[PDB]
C-alpha cells in the first residue's frame, strides 16, 4: 500500500477563539542512547603471522 | 525490540570481530589459508611468495 | 560476467559482503535521517480556507492549490533551482510526502502556536500567537498590538525579499 | 598438521569417521592421534598483552 | 530535546553499554473552545494581561494563564493600561474590577 503519513486533523482556526486546557497528563518516556563500545586490542603481527 | 539501539551496536562489534577472525580462513590466492602448510611445504622462494 | 573472475573473487573471502552491508548502512541511514528530520508530527494538519490572519500573508510559504505536485511557491523555486552493478535506491519518502510533512508542519504552526509540538494542537489567532513570541523575547503585547498592521507589512516584505532572493541569486 | 598448543584430555563426543575439529577461523581444535585412536584436544597457549 | 512534551525533569537509568533517561513530562489535556480577545477596553484605556489571556465563556470575560484554564476576574491587579482603545484592533468592551 501507499503508507499514510498521519491520521488528518482539520485544526479549527478562527480569529477570536482559543482552546485553553483543563487538565493534563503527565506522561514518562523512555530514551535509549549508546554511551560506549567494547574496547577491543588486536595483535597485528599475531593476527598477520602467529 | 525496545533496546534495539544497544543491540545493534554489539551486534555490529560481533559481527565485525568475526568477519575479522572469518577471514583469517582465505588464502587470497595462494595455495593454502594455513601458514604452517606453507612452511613445511614449499622452499622459501616460493614460501616468500 | 567472467566466471573465472568470480572464481577467483572466492579466494579473497567475505570482501564484498563487507561492502554490500556498509551500502545498505547508509541506504538505511539516509531514509532514518529523513524520518528523523519531517516526521515530526503524527497528525496531518491543514490550514483553514479562509487565510484570515490578520493581515500575515503565507501564500508564499503554504502550498498552491494550482500546482499539481502541492508546492509552496518558495518550495517549487527551491526544486526548479537544483539540477556496472551500479544501483539506485529510491528515496523512501517521495517529494510529495515530504512536501505534505512541510505543510501539516506550517499550518500547525500558523494555526496552533507551538501548543501542537508539546501535545494537542490548541487553536489560537495568529496575532495572538505573535504577541506570545513577542512576550518570549522580552518585549510587551501592547507593542504587537499597538503595531500590527506595521509588523504584519514587513513580515510580507521579509517574505517577498527572500523569494526574490532566491530567485536572484544562483 | 603442524601447529602449538597444550593437549588436553577431551569430552567431545567424536563420531568413529571424525578424526579433527576446527573452529570458526577453521584452525583445528582437536585431534585424533594416530596408533593409539584417541582423540585429543588442542588448545592454544595463553598469551595476552603486556 | 528531554522528551514529548513540556519537559518536567528526568530520571537516569545505567544500561549496558548506554544510558537510560526518563523524560517526565507534561502534556496538556481536556481542551475546550472559548472566545478570546486581545484587550479589554474600559473608561477609554485599553487593558493587557500581565502574564495570562482574556478568555470567554460566552457571557462573562476572564483572565487566565495561558497553559491550563483557571478563570479569575479581570481587575487592576492582573492587567496593564497602554493607549487608549482606538488602536488595538479586535478590542472589546468589558468592565475592569478595582480591588
Ligand atoms: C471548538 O469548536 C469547533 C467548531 O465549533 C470544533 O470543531 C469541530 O469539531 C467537530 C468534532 O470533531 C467536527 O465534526 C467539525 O468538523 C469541527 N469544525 C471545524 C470548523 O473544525 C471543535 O471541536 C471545538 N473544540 C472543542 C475542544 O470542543
Ligand atoms: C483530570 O484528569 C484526571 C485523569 O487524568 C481525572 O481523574 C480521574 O477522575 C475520574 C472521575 O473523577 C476517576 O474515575 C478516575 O479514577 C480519575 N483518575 C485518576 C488517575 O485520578 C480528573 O478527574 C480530571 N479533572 C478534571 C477537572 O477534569
Ligand atoms: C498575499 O500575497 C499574494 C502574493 O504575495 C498576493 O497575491 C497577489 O495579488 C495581486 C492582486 O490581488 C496580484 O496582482 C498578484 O499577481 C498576486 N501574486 C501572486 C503571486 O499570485 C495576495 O493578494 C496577498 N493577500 C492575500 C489576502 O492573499
Ligand atoms: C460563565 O461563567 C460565569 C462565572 O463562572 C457564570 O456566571 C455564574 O453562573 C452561575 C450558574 O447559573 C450562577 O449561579 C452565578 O450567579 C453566575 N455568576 C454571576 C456573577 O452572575 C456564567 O453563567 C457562565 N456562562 C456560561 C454560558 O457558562
Ligand atoms: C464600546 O464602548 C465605546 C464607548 O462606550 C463605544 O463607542 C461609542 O459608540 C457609539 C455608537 O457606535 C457612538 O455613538 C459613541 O460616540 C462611541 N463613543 C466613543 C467614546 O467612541 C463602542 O461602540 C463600544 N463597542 C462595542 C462593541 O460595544
Ligand atoms: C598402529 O596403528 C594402527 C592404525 O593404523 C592401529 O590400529 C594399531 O593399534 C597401531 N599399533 C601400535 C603398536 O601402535
Ligand atoms: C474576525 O472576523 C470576523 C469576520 O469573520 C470580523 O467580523 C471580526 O471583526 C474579526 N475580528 C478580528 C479581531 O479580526
Amino acid at each position: 500500500y501507499t503508507m499514510s503519513l498521519g491520521a488528518e486533523n482539520s485544526v479549527a482556526y478562527s480569529n477570536n477563539s482559543i482552546a485553553i486546557p483543563t487538565n493534563f497528563t503527565i506522561s514518562v518516556t523512555t530514551e535509549i542512547l549508546p554511551v560506549s563500545m567494547t574496547k577491543t586490542s588486536v595483535d597485528c603481527t599475531m593476527y598477520i603471522c602467529g | 525490540s525496545a533496546l534495539g539501539k544497544l543491540q545493534d551496536v554489539v551486534n555490529q562489534n560481533a559481527q565485525a570481530l568475526n568477519t575479522l577472525v572469518k577471514q583469517l580462513s582465505s588464502n587470497f590466492g595462494a595455495i593454502s589459508s594455513v601458514l604452517n602448510d606453507i612452511l613445511s611445504r614449499l622452499d622459501p622462494p616460493e614460501a616468500e611468495v | 560476467d567472467s566466471t573465472e573472475c568470480s572464481n577467483l573473487l572466492l579466494q579473497y573471502g567475505s570482501f564484498c559482503t563487507q561492502l554490500n552491508r556498509a551500502l545498505t548502512g547508509i541506504a538505511v541511514e539516509q531514509d532514518k535521517n529523513t524520518q528523523e528530520v519531517f516526521a515530526q508530527v503524527k497528525q496531518i494538519y491543514k490550514t483553514p480556507p479562509i487565510k484570515d490572519f490578520g493581515g500575515f500573508n503565507f501564500s508564499q510559504i503554504l502550498p498552491d492549490p494550482s500546482k499539481p505536485s502541492k508546492r509552496s511557491p518558495i518550495e517549487d523555486l527551491l526544486f526548479n533551482k537544483v539540477t556496472n552493478g551500479l544501483t539506485v535506491l529510491p528515496p523512501l519518502l517521495t517529494d510529495e510526502m515530504i512536501a505534505q510533512y512541510t505543510s501539516a508542519l506550517l499550518a500547525g504552526t500558523i494555526t496552533s502556536g507551538w501548543t501542537f509540538g508539546a501535545g494537542p494542537a490548541l487553536q489560537i489567532p495568529f496575532p495572538m500567537q505573535m504577541a506570545y513570541r513577542f512576550n518570549g523575547i522580552g518585549v510587551t503585547q501592547n507593542v504587537l498590538y499597538e503595531n500590527q498592521k506595521l509588523i504584519a507589512n514587513q513580515f510580507n516584505s521579509a517574505i517577498g525579499k527572500i523569494q526574490d532572493s532566491l530567485s536572484s541569486t544562483p | 598438521l603442524t601447529g602449538t598448543g597444550v593437549l588436553t584430555e577431551s569430552n567431545k563426543k567424536f563420531l568413529p569417521f571424525q578424526q579433527f575439529g576446527r573452529d570458526i577461523a577453521d584452525t583445528t581444535d582437536a585431534v585424533r592421534d594416530p596408533q593409539t585412536l584417541e582423540i585429543l584436544d588442542i588448545t592454544p597457549c595463553s598469551f595476552g598483552g603486556v | 530535546f528531554c522528551g514529548k512534551g513540556y519537559h518536567l525533569m528526568s530520571f537516569p537509568q545505567s544500561a549496558p553499554h548506554g544510558v537510560v533517561f526518563l523524560h517526565v513530562t507534561y502534556v496538556p489535556a481536556q481542551e475546550k473552545n472559548f472566545t478570546t480577545a486581545p484587550a479589554i477596553c474600559h473608561d477609554g484605556k485599553a487593558h493587557f494581561p500581565r502574564e495570562g489571556v482574556f478568555v470567554s465563556n460566552g457571557t462573562h470575560w476572564f483572565v487566565t494563564q495561558r497553559n491550563f484554564y483557571e478563570p479569575q476576574i479581570i481587575t487592576t491587579d492582573n492587567t496593564f493600561v497602554s493607549g487608549n482603545c482606538d488602536v488595538v484592533i479586535g478590542i472589546v468592551n468589558n468592565t475592569v474590577y478595582d480591588p
